């Protein structure tokens, strides 16, 4: 099929109307980041000739 | 109905007439960048 970009809505804009929240939620989100990789070493002479 | 208190966003909002549906500024950018 053809990709769909998301749900479609239309906010009710007007020149003398406003929207204000009356409650709240508290959410916890996760983020993962790599900081290092393994320290390796190679001795060229033993690798090449041996 | 586009009544934003005097501000006019026509050059940045999409153009219904054109088939590409791209704003007036975005069309000049696409024309201007040709191999
Ligand atoms: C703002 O939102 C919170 C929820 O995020 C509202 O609190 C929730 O209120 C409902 C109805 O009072 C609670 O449901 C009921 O709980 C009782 C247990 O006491 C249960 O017996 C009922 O069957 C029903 O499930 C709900 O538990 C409660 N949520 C929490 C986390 O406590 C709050 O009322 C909202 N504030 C306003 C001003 O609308
Ligand atoms: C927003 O600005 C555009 C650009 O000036 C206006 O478009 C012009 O409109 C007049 C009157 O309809 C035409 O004579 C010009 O040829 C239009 N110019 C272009 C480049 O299309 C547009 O009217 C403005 N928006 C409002 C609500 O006035």
């Amino acid at each position: 099929y053809t990709m769909s970009l998301g749900a479609e809505n239309s906010v009710a804009y007007s020149n003398n109307s406003i929207a204000i929240p009356t409650n709240f939620t508290i959410s916890v989100t996760t983020e993962i980041l790599p900081v290092s990789m393994t320290k390796t070493s190679v001795d060229c002479t033993m690798y090449i000739c041996g | 109905i586009k009544d934003f208190g005097g501000f006019n966003f026509s050059q940045i909002l999409p153009d219904p007439s054109k088939p590409s549906k791209r704003s007036p500024i975005e069309d000049l950018l696409f024309n201007k960048v040709t191999l």
